RNA sequence: GGGAAAGGGAUUUUAAUAGCUAUUAAAAUCCCU
RNA sequence: GGGAAAGGGAUUUUAAUAGCUAUUAAAAUCCCU
């Protein structure tokens, strides 16, 4: 019953992250190591005529970003656990993810380490201006 | 590449696949928005929102390395060094039914300490928001051997509770032993999958209130603390994982365990197959195979309790030698074949199951070689038979005391814990039938440099007086006496031993 | 007056008395010393120091009024209000010997929750300095029926240990259910001895981290606090003492128990003890002796669940009346007589075993009376019979479903506790055989102004559709059925009961 | 076996005293709600020729006091629980007490409620003179 | 469970799609429930 | 207990001391251990 979902490359890291009292760094210390960065990740197909802007509704991507899925890129939704953000709601899920192409190996570090300003709803040292 | 696994299933009833801003995984997605080179597209379909899909745990795998991580899959080696830490553990689990169907949830865990705990059934839930941990529908496992666990879907408490006092359980039974928790289990597949949702994992912590490891955690307060701390802590740290079955063993565990153990028999629960799991373990690791190289840790008393026992084996093997005038000794149990006492001038020889050396002979005993050794006297200094000669002196572990170097084993028996680990079968009274228990004496012929007992064979007894320095003899030799017999040990010796016939010097 | 008591008696074996300056009391005094006038004088002899003589705490009487200070032994009546707090409580004991000859201490405590607590023996001594609360020689009773105790001297454990565990206990125990506890005892004479141990008593007070009243007091923190906040406490601070020997009972506790009950049978334990203890004060409380009158507070939902209730038995008794064409109705179980359901036009009839109103006959049930209302539909809503007849609509409180409002009770049966207390006999399914177990349905007469289900007996159902008023009226009547079958009750058809006859209208 | 040594007049009190948290308040509260005092106290013969101290190795009650055992009139020795003092020893013990002819009617409420002076070792407020 | 849609894995064998492997589907043995 | 000196109470009866009661000593019944 049921249909699969994950590789088995994918499974030791986030049975990790699933076992951790704190995921980012786990999983940053596991990236940090030498380990495989996670698989599976849902890309988008765009035009790359999008603003550029983080986290968007719709496919937003310029020529020097890719679109991801929200939900395959957070490490709360990767491995099914409790979302510390405000009131337990994801803030990538149902939203897509702009991730620069410099980046393009570890999505999921990138949105662990990083976070968009509040102002321009860009990445901050990515393509935020605000000085 | 692409092997797929059952970790993370999707166990809802629904026929298609998420949305690509939705879906957790490339795979999870609908076939309507893949692409050819492995891409997804938004076809600007209308969103299916909300849901709500059962997420499956089956299948977790603790083999990652990260420096600073300590390795929680331990060996055999390790396991035998962490001996003092073993809990078993056995999980009993339910059917998800109606809107789920491909996982199981734990209902009924269980201890080696004799603790059920029965839940409720909960597992995690992805939502349009996110996910929940949060109950689910499930049913216990069909068939007839399963319907024992009917009653226990209607008895179960929540998990935060459960939690708690699964802690609570751990820090009341692991915290005069070790800093340290070791799960022993039979298959580790639903085990890992139900310790997921009490234990958590990280790099060594030290306890936020003393100097010992840190062994539970605590979510509200978000801190660390070893056994005495973890009052209201709702999570254990850092456990070791120990499969049984990994050992070679074929077959099941009632199969396996009832060919080692008469003892741990009764009805189908967790606990009890959590407590035959740790018999297993203690019969592979302690009687079939047996290390004795690996060295462990004082706790308590040790060296002194070493030392009193010294004391009270030479007092006793010298006064035993001395009553009846035997002239020929037979030590059966000295690994080394280190005489005992050699003021009486006596022949000795001595016997062991390994010897050390090769002066001393094996002998494996059993009770047809009484006459083998019946012109003598025998030697038995916790050295352990199941049926005993006439002419022997005993000195034999009770397991029924409790002790901190006494832990629970195998056949009804104990592992006794001091520098070494010996396994000491159940102690029977039925193997004494030919012999008498020793009653507590002293004996000395050191020179002279109130107090008032009957059984201080000495040379100021026969006169009826005591000197000072018989009498501190005697007073440490009670304590000696004291200490050896509190922490268990009982002293037999042949029917016709009469303290009588010590008053002779 | 000059009537002695056994309360503090000098168990040592020293013949003599104390000088005046050491001895607590006038009559402890050695003879030597007294004189006329009821005086003691100073002989100037030289003192018999160091001393150290066990003090005994048998006959311990909490009758002292003081004010601000709660009545801790209450009464019959003040019992029944508190029955949520309810906990067994048996003591066995050890015989002090060697140098104490003439008290007992406690040995292993056991509950009504289950749990036994080994101690090591722990008395009061006496000393030129002060006194102590410390080990003491002690031997297991003599005769056949102690023999089990024999084991037990062994394994005990340390009392500020068993201090907090006994604490944990109560707290996991009685958290959910009252603010206080109330150890239910068969001979308080040893009982409170044993609980001087480890109980505390004093003015009411409050907890420190929230308003809920005190249970448990901590020693080195100086604090109180209730069942959630006693982490790590050490004493119970004010339980109430219930004596079940003072309500009349003659024999021993386990004649009258074995009297009315054939569940608790198994070897002998405190913690058995204890169970039978409590199980005879609620036949006792709740089955020989009822009061109507006395009002329980609520603590968990229970109005809505007796609102829910309400509209299931509409629910199903109109249905029950229009499937089949039955005319006349009995009501078997109906204290005041009032009609549950008046749509379909019947010829109702109402009996019970203690009718509030005249109009209500008396009925004491039992199985032979089938063929005086074999030609009605029997009612039976929260009514208990060991055998039902044949076309009776039964309610009945699942005796094995945890709730918060259910008790443990009498013969495996339960205390339901809502408004009032009512005894359940053990949910037997045997006494259904006779009928069949009524599948979930709803049916609805009311107009009309997405929900796919056949069950939904409506207009709109006929159709193939669903209306809003049908559709909200279907998700909150499965919102009550679900509260009610979730809190215990099973409901029981008549085996020709059809849904389908229920589509006439 | 054993000898009885209380009477069962104060059996009450001594119950509630080997109860409560605070003896002392306990006591006080009993006696001063009409309660019965405890009665058995050891009280000496002497000649009223003493220097009259609080506390002595030997008699020494003036004509305005009376000599009591200390063990007596000390209420943790009375209920037989532990001692609040200074490593757990009693101050009362194996000494004798003076108390005043006024306060002779409950010595254990005198001996919980004054306390001697350090320098004189007198009574204060009873006999102590240190301006 | 009071509650239509009876669970998880390892080994071997079989058949299909794709460019010997991954997945899919089935059978047999064993372990967990 | 591995460990010489076998426990606590209620009721009734009997004997002794002192001026019907308190203590001491014993027997029978019942409860706790
Ligand atoms: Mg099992
Ligand atoms: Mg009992
Ligand atoms: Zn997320
Ligand atoms: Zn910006
Ligand atoms: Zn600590
Ligand atoms: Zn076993
Ligand atoms: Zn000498
Ligand atoms: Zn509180
Ligand atoms: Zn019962
Ligand atoms: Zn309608
Ligand atoms: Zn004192
Ligand atoms: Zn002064």
């Amino acid at each position: 019953a049921g249909s699969n979902t994950e590789f088995a490359s994918n499974s030791s890291v986030l049975s990790l992250v699933n076992f951790t009292v704190d995921p980012q760094k786990a999983y940053l210390d596991f990236v940090n190591a030498g380990g495989a960065p996670l698989t599976n990740c849902v890309k988008m197909l765009t035009p790359k005529t999008g603003t550029g802007i983080a986290i968007s509704v719709k496919p937003e991507s310029t020529a020097d970003q890719e679109t991801y899925g929200g939900a395959s890129v957070c490490l709360y939704c990767r491995a099914h656990i409790e979302h510390p953000d405000v009131s337990g709601v994801c803030k990538y899920k149902g939203k897509f993810v702009q991730i620069p192409a410099q980046c393009v190996r570890d999505p999921v570090g990138f949105c662990l380490s990083n976070t968009p300003c509040n102002v321009c709803q860009y990445w901050i040292g990515y393509g935020c201006n605000c000085d | 590449s692409q092997i797929v696994t059952g970790l993370f299933k999707d166990c809802s009833r629904e026929t298609s696949g998420l949305s690509p801003a939705y879906a957790p995984t490339y795979v999870s997605v609908d076939d309507k928005y893949k692409t050819s080179d492995e891409l997804c597209v938004n076809l600007n379909l209308p969103a299916n929102v909300p849901y709500s899909r059962v997420i499956s745990r089956m299948g977790f795998k603790l083999d990652a390395t990260v420096p600073g991580y300590p390795k929680l899959f331990i060996t055999r080696e390790e396991a035998v060094r962490q001996v003092r830490s073993w809990i078993g553990f056995d999980v009993e689990g339910a059917h998800a039914s109606r809107n789920a169907c491909g996982t199981n949830v734990p209902l009924q865990l269980g201890f080696s300490t004799g603790v059920n705990f029965v839940v409720q059934p909960v597992g995690v839930v992805d939502t349009e928001w996110g996910n929940m941990l949060t109950g689910i529908a499930a049913r216990p496992p069909p068939g007839e051997q399963f319907k024992h666990l009917v009653p226990l879907m209607h008895k179960g408490a929540a998990w935060p509770i459960v939690r708690r006092r699964i802690v609570q359980m751990l820090s009341d039974t692991l915290d005069k032993l070790s800093d340290y928790c070791t799960f022993v289990c039979w298959a580790h597949g639903f085990a890992l999958t139900s310790a997921s949702y009490f234990c958590k994992i990280g790099k060594e912590q030290k306890c936020c209130m003393c100097n010992r490891r840190a062994a539970a955690y605590s979510s509200p307060l978000q801190s660390y603390a070893c056994w005495t701390h973890s009052c209201g802590y709702d999570y254990v740290y850092n456990p070791f994982f120990v499969d049984v079955q990994q050992w070679g063993y074929v077959g099941n565990l009632a199969t396996n365990h009832d060919r080692y153990c008469s003892v741990h028999q009764g009805a189908h629960v967790a606990s009890n197959d959590a407590i035959m799991t740790r018999c297993l373990a203690i019969h592979s690791c302690f009687i079939e195979r047996v290390d004795w190289d690996i060295e462990y840790p004082y706790i308590s008393h040790e060296k002194k309790l070493n030392s009193c026992c010294r004391i009270v084996e030479r007092n006793v093997v010298r006064a035993a030698l001395l009553a009846g005038s035997f002239d020929k000794v037979y030590d059966i149990g000295n690994p080394k074949g280190i005489p005992i006492v050699d003021d009486p001038v006596v022949d000795w020889h001595y016997f062991d199951a390994q010897p050390l050396t090769r002066k001393v002979q094996q002998l494996f005993y059993t009770e047809d070689m009484a006459s083998r050794f019946a012109d003598g006297l025998c030697l038995f200094w916790n050295c352990n038979v199941p049926k005993y000669p006439n002419n022997a002196i005993v000195c034999r572990f009770d397991t029924r005391v409790h002790s901190e170097f006494n832990l629970p084993g195998c056949d009804g028996g104990s592992l006794y814990v001091n520098k070494h680990a010996f396994h000491t079968p159940a102690y029977d009274v039925s193997a004494f039938r030919d012999l008498k228990p020793l009653p507590f004496f002293y004996y000395s012929t050191t020179p002279c440099e109130p107090l008032k007992s009957a059984v201080c064979i000495t040379a100021c007894n026969l006169g009826g007086a005591v000197c000072r320095k018989h009498a501190t003899e005697y007073r440490e030799y009670m304590e000696a006496y004291n200490l050896v017999s509190a922490s268990g040990f009982r002293l037999w010796c042949y029917k016709t031993f009469d303290i009588y016939n010590l008053w002779s010097t």
